[PDB]
């Protein structure tokens, strides 16, 4: 049995008329201001039992967060193959909520508990029947052959993770390692992905920079594993991840405004984060 | 020492030695050495027939050529005995056959050649047929020269037609006629013969299979391949020749199951 | 088989679960850990980081640097330097300080907020000023003989550039709801001329002051909500 | 290998003293090789603000000139 | 507690000039290279403490990799009671990822982790109604008797080991000891399945040469076990083996060329691995 | 009935799970194992075999015994005698090495790699080459005076036939990528002549050299990817 | 509830599983148990004991009780006696004996054969038969200077009825398949004439001898599998 | 823990001579022949572990 | 209440000997009230060839003359 | 039983050292009377890369002439 650490309890304290002045500072130190409530006025003596327990970045990052939406189409029709079948790309960029907590910290280290939510639907009137569905999901990490048709070789997965869902069944998930290929994962990245030489291009670069030229987990392949059926379904599957076992170094501010692709870049559209307020003295 | 080099090196087996001034050291494949099967790993429960002298020892295997042109050669263990003196008798006259054996590869020249055979000794060494008609169409006759042993080549021309060039093995040598770069047949216990370093090569192999003895006339363990990885050169001529010799010695053999004599088809 | 039976929220996915997991790459040697610096445990730690506020995010002066300049001159007024509402998630001001930016990723909070202050004029001019925080309840002080009847502090511009003004942890609930609420009210911080900053010959009239703002060690948020400060175009798809 | 350990104080709870009664004790039993399975790591409160409020070199302390 | 056993750390080390060289040997020998980093250049001391944890053979061939796909339609039509079952033969050649894998040994001994993927479908526009599906995988051994219709006493499996799945429930699964009748399975196998006498065929053997003429693991007969409906209804099972608790003996180099038929045997069309470099001296 | 509650992941099939399955086939009396010479535990122990590199499959001599022979001979030039670039898995030559193979089935890897070179020479032919080893980053080296400048060892032919180049994992990033990529550069493996074969009266004045690679003891690689190297034509059927 | 999570095989029925299943019939007080003579332990025990061959199963002779006779006279011939395929679930003869039933409930096997003849001619009648196992390989022994080569028993018939010959397992593999198989191949079991059976003056001048076969301690068979020996008319139904 | 039984292993014999003859019997006395390959021809000491475990009619 | 017990010697397993490791040990905790809800009874190798292959009354061995 | 066992150091876990803390634990109860049903054989980092890198009778070390 053990105490949870709480926060500050305030004792009480007084008048006081000395040399010593805890009001007055600094900040050009670079030290944030520190007085608290007993340096300026009399307070009285309060027993604090509140914790921050729920600020603790395991905490804070312990929710399964929707990071992308994929969709397929399992059709018979002409061109309806090449639907059978989608390939991700890993990223929690395609949204925007968990991708600004994470982008709170430059550095991070976890692992990752991949939730997946599946839900069909009929496109046109084509409203008929269609047995049960069957989907897969093979991790494709960088350097596998990718799947040409909605049925190649590739869905044997000798070596590849892959998940069977039984559409209906609880939503499978799966755990992930810290995979990072570096001490810890980078959220950001001032560099190139290598270095231009003397004789080349005088715009070399404007390709391969960014954190994202560098950055590399591979794609996720789903498809249904079914064949095509006379009437056509659509089906659409949510990407949950919640890193788990976390750690983060280096505190940035916030994502103020939109985001613009997958960098730091804004859009001149959208680049007024604040609001206009009456007076500098309106309430 | 008193001088006890590495390339200097004898061998004795029954009533057989060989000796070698130029060898580069040998190996023991997979790094253990003949046994024979012991009382915890039996199977066959008759009394095993263990001929020791009279059938390990050095059996010599006619020469073959090293040209210019040759691309490469290849063997197999019992098979390329079977009519090696003694051995071969109890081989035969056996059901059930177990062995091991010393092989060393001789191809002498001079300070003034150039050449490099990579001697390789590939468990189960089973080739593709000749015939894209047919799988794993081989015949027992074909797949077993014996001391002549096969010949590899640097192309691959099918028979799907004439039948009688289908059942035969592909040596194809860039791929070992078995569908994987000779580059990497390393994997295998082996011995390089660089002219210019040594001119022998000596492997000791342990019987290997998925049973202790099995049936020597169905199958054949070991294959022994002879690939020149550096071409033979000489200064003089631009068809330089210089034979190439293999001398085998089974040892630690035992058999069990005996009867009447088998005879193979033949031609 | 053992007789088990199933019960209520079988099947789901709660998203805030904590459960176990296979993994899909087994026997994964992870990476090395090696000590990289500034880690960080606790988002209140940020929390009580000082960060700058948009006090004067007045029209012509929002969304950009300006906006976090204070006005201050050498002439004698009796009227607020500024007017804050007491409401870290809330107030279109401080909504937007890493303080701010924080409490909004949940739903309640608790604690006393540091106001400091770094006069920039020049090393020359001199002056007192007067920062409060009033506590709910009353008419909000429009005068300085109002603000002084609540919690204050008399700064005296000197060697000494900044000077902090905190606000106690002075409620009814124990937690205040992060979004805008009558219930919740938290009070009101102002600032006037304790006389009036005063510059000699050849010194630049008028100048700013610096506002930032702090969690103190008594401080906590909970309940993790989504942010409102960030929004997302309905995503493409593919159909 | 079960592992037990204490619950988060909930509504009519022990008083926050989290030392009353073994009604607030959760067992634990790691089902998977693989730590990357394992549930939330235990709440850690420890916290060391100053790497980022006072990452200052000469400390300096409340009651004196910050500036001397 | 232990410590998993790292892969060699650096140990510092500098300059040299003795008559000890480790850059020089002699490859002839059949020794490999052995030289490292400290034999050649001056290094600095480093603790290594990865490990070869998932080169292991049990992680490497630690995945239920797809051995096959039969397929069968339970049909009321004509000729559709043939259809109403299948036998496949029991092996790993049907496919090639994993078949490569094990392909890398001559030798190997496991335990079996058989699962299985059921996917029905519709196949004309017959998109109307259909019972839900009951299937049987009927594990017959060599000797046993085989189905002759969808129906005949053979399905009563009093003593074949059978599996008896309710489409829409979890994939079916289960294990196999190791069963080779040998002290460990051949991958491989340079022999005749019997010894061709004086007076035979001058080219008998042609028949029976090759592993695959000696081995043989029974077949799985599978099959839906509800009569036929109205209309005609397509299912396609997915055979997944994940050999487990495994062991192989003699490395062999990996199949560097298309697979023709379940022998070694090449195809002219297929058998140019690699690819045309610039020039020996193109980095 | 014992009160369970199902939760994510439940009735799926992950092919990477490790569980408990019922055995089909009960009390079967396994087959008496015995020993087996050449047994493996650990795919890096094949990693570390030497293994021959294509290094020379030029047009007209890849996909033949002919690319694995490096040409050498009595001139004297100042040219590469061949230039590789460090990439275990990609680059066209290693990719297809058995510690090519390898890498293959895996994501990532680290270690140091060990090049090893068999003069096939005449006896009588003298000589000294230069083989280097540059980590990423600069200009590659095209001729031996920059070659120099980086990781290298000066090799005298002798009657010791082979010498060993190693290749120091120099990496800025603790595991490299098996798949092409910039960032995970590996660098440049070249090689040129010291001095220059020399042969005396009636001597071959051309020969070649075997190049091998192998993985040195510190040499490690993870995460289990399906291999590109093979194919497969969707397969049949019987509708 | 107690969280859980289903796995593959959940809710499958695999007809070789072994769990507990609740009892309709809760409390039900059994029957007393008590000796009864002759209980049985093992399949195996059965496989032991000495059964009839149809050694000669030729047209005419098949099922009926002639085909157990085997064939016997006065005259002396160099000719096989009989002739048998070592192949207990295979060959139609074999197949068939209490021996042969077990083996085909199973697919593989292991052990010696025990081969037992039982000469019933007439006292007076002498004779010295030769029995001979010759494990495959060779040219199946047609005359006697072959079978003689292999194991055999020189059986002299006299006041011991029976003589057995046994044919000592002597395989490649550790198990025999029971189907017919030729990597699997048993070996010939023949008979002939050491002399010529001899009778005197009115003495029947040709009679038979039974052949039994059974199986010796080390044998042991696996892998339980359905026999093929029984049919069965797809049942009728309601419909 | 304990070890199943195994099927008889095979004891190493060689020649013989005498008068015992485990060869013949007389099966009229209705008791099955017993003769064992030590009986009849020369054996090697051969250690059995299979065991019948799948014949036991629970198994089977 | 649960019974430990020796498993099934498998592949990769204990030489034969089944003296090698808790690792191929098996659980086992009977749920019903009746024992006819239990598992298969425990593998028993025992056997008596004799009451069928010998059940003679004088008894004869081997080398001996079956009828003397 | 049931035998625990050290799990596979993870992302946020102990240095490599895989000695700290129990909260490293995972517990395994067999359940099938056949081997043959258990998960995978324990990780066995052992290795002799020598039977394939070094088979040669005689040894050689590093530093001495290979050819003598
Ligand atoms: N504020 C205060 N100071 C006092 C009092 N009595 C004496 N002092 C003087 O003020 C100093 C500081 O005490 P105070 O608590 O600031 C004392 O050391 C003493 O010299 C008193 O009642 N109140
Ligand atoms: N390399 C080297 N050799 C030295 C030095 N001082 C003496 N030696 C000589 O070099 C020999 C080998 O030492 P080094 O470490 O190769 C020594 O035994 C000694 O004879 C030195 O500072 N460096
Ligand atoms: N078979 C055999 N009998 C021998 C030998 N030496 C003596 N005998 C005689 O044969 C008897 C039986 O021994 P054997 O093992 O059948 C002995 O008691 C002895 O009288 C021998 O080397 N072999
Ligand atoms: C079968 C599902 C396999 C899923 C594999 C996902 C690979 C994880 C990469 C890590 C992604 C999050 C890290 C980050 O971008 O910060
Ligand atoms: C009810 C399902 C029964 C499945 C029986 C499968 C028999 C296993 C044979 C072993 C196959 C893999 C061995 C190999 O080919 O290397
Ligand atoms: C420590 O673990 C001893 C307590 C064991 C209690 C049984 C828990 C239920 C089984 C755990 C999962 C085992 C998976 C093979
Ligand atoms: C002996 O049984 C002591 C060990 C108990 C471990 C708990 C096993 C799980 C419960 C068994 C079924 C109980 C049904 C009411
Ligand atoms: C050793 O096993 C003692 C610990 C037992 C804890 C109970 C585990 C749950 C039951 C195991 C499966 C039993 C199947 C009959
Ligand atoms: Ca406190
Ligand atoms: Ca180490
Ligand atoms: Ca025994």
């Amino acid at each position: 049995v053990s105490q949870p650490p709480s926060t500050q309890s305030t004792e009480a304290t007084s008048g006081v008329n000395s040399q010593e002045v805890p009001a007055l500072t600094a900040v050009e130190t670079g030290a944030s201001g520190q007085a608290i409530p007993s340096d300026v006025v009399e307070t009285r003596h309060v027993v604090n039992y509140k914790t921050r327990s729920e600020s603790c970045l395991e905490s804070f990052f312990g929710r399964a967060a929707c990071v992308t939406i994929l969709s397929l189409t399992n059709s018979s029709k002409s061109g309806e193959e090449k639907k059978h079948f989608n390939i991700w790309n890993i990223t929690y960029t395609d949204t925007v909520q968990l991708r600004r907590k994470l982008e709170f910290f430059t550095y991070s280290r976890f692992d990752l508990e991949m939730t997946f939510v599946f839900t069909e639907n009929y496109p046109s009137t084509a409203s008929g029947e269609v047995r049960n569905q069957v989907y897969q999901i093979m991790y494709i990490p960088p350097g596998a052959p990718r799947p040409s048709s909605w049925d190649d070789y590739t869905w044997q997965s000798s070596s590849n993770p892959s998940i069977f869902y039984m559409y209906g069944n609880a939503p499978p998930r799966m755990s992930i390692p810290y995979v990072g290929i570096a001490n810890a994962y980078s959220h950001f990245y001032d560099g190139f992905a290598r270095v231009p030489l003397e004789g080349e291009n005088t715009d070399a670069g404007d390709t391969f920079y960014g954190l994202v030229s560098i950055n590399d987990f591979g794609v996720l392949a789903v498809r249904a594993v079914n064949r095509s059926n006379p009437h056509t379904i659509h089906t659409s599957v949510r990407v949950y991840m919640k890193p788990k076992h976390i750690r983060c170094w280096c505190p940035r501010p916030p994502r103020a405004v939109l985001y613009r692709g997958e960098g730091v870049d804004m859009i001149s559209s959208a680049i007024l984060p604040l609001t206009k307020v009456d007076s500098i003295t309106t309430f | 020492a008193c001088g006890y080099s590495d390339r200097v090196r004898q061998i004795t087996l029954g009533n057989s030695t060989i000796t070698t001034q130029e060898a580069a050291n040998a190996i023991v494949a997979y790094g253990e050495w003949p046994t024979y099967i012991n009382d915890s790993e039996a199977n066959p429960v008759d009394a095993p027939t263990e001929p020791d002298v009279s059938s390990n020892r050095f059996y010599t295997l006619e020469s073959v050529s090293w040209k210019t042109t040759s691309r490469g050669w290849w063997w197999k263990l019992p098979d390329c005995l079977k009519d090696m003196g003694m051995f071969g008798q109890n081989m035969y006259y056996h059901y059930l056959g177990r062995s091991g054996y010393t092989i060393h590869v001789q191809c002498n020249a001079s300070k003034f050649h150039q050449g490099a055979l990579g001697v390789f000794l590939i468990p189960e060494f089973v080739m593709a047929c000749n015939t894209e008609s047919k799988t794993s169409y081989v015949s027992y006759i074909n797949a077993n020269p014996g001391e002549r042993g096969g010949e590899f080549t640097n192309t691959y021309n099918p028979s799907n037609t004439d039948a009688s060039e289908g059942r035969k093995f592909a040596a194809l040598d860039y791929l070992l006629g078995s569908g994987v770069l000779a580059g990497n047949a390393f994997v295998y216990p082996h011995q390089i013969i660089n002219l210019r370093t040594n001119n022998s090569a000596t492997i000791v192999v342990p019987y290997v299979n998925s049973l202790v003895i099995d049936c020597m006339a169905k199958h054949n363990n070991w294959g022994i391949v002879i690939l020149p990885l550096a071409p033979l050169a000489f200064a003089a001529t631009s068809s330089p020749q210089v034979p190439i010799t293999v001398t085998i010695a089974p040892m630690c053999t035992e058999f069990n199951g005996l009867r009447n004599i088998t005879v193979p088809v033949h031609q | 088989g053992l007789p088990t039976m199933n019960t209520p929220g079988s099947n789901q996915f709660l998203t805030s679960d904590d459960f176990q997991s296979p993994c899909a790459l087994p026997n994964f040697d992870v990476t090395p850990p090696i000590h990289i610096p500034g880690e960080v445990k606790n988002m209140m730690e940020l929390a009580e980081i000082d960060t700058l506020i948009p006090m004067n995010a007045v029209d012509g002066k929002v969304n950009t640097m300006e906006m976090y300049q204070i006005p201050l001159n050498d002439n004698l007024s009796k009227a607020p330097i500024f007017c804050l509402s007491l409401s870290p998630a809330s107030d279109k001001r401080l909504s937007h300080t890493m303080l701010g930016e924080i409490l909004n990723y949940y739903t309640h909070w608790t604690g006393s907020i540091r106001f400091t202050f770094l006069f920039c004029g020049s090393m020359m001019a001199t002056g007192k000023l007067l920062l409060s925080y009033s506590p709910p309840g009353a008419k909000p002080p429009t005068n300085r003989k109002d603000a002084m009847l609540g919690t204050h502090i008399i700064w005296d511009l000197g060697l000494q550039s900044s000077c902090s003004m905190v606000a106690p942890w002075i409620s009814n609930t124990v937690y205040r709801r992060c979004a805008r609420d009558d219930f919740t009210e938290g009070g009101f911080i102002t600032c006037f001329y304790q006389t009036r900053i005063v510059v000699p010959a050849s010194t630049p009239t008028s100048m700013f002051m610096l506002g930032f703002v702090s969690a103190c060690p008594d401080f906590s948020v909970r309940l993790l909500k989504d942010t409102p400060h960030i929004s997302q175009s309905k995503l493409i798809g593919r159909t | 290998g079960a592992q037990v350990s204490t619950q988060k104080t909930g509504a009519h709870e022990n008083q926050n003293v989290a030392a009353n009664g073994s009604t607030i004790n959760y067992t634990t039993i790691n089902y998977y090789k693989d730590s990357a399975s394992n549930s939330a790591t235990r709440q850690d409160l420890s916290q060391d603000p100053s790497k980022f409020t006072e990452p200052v070199k000469d400390l300096m302390l409340k009651t004196a000139p910050a500036l001397n």
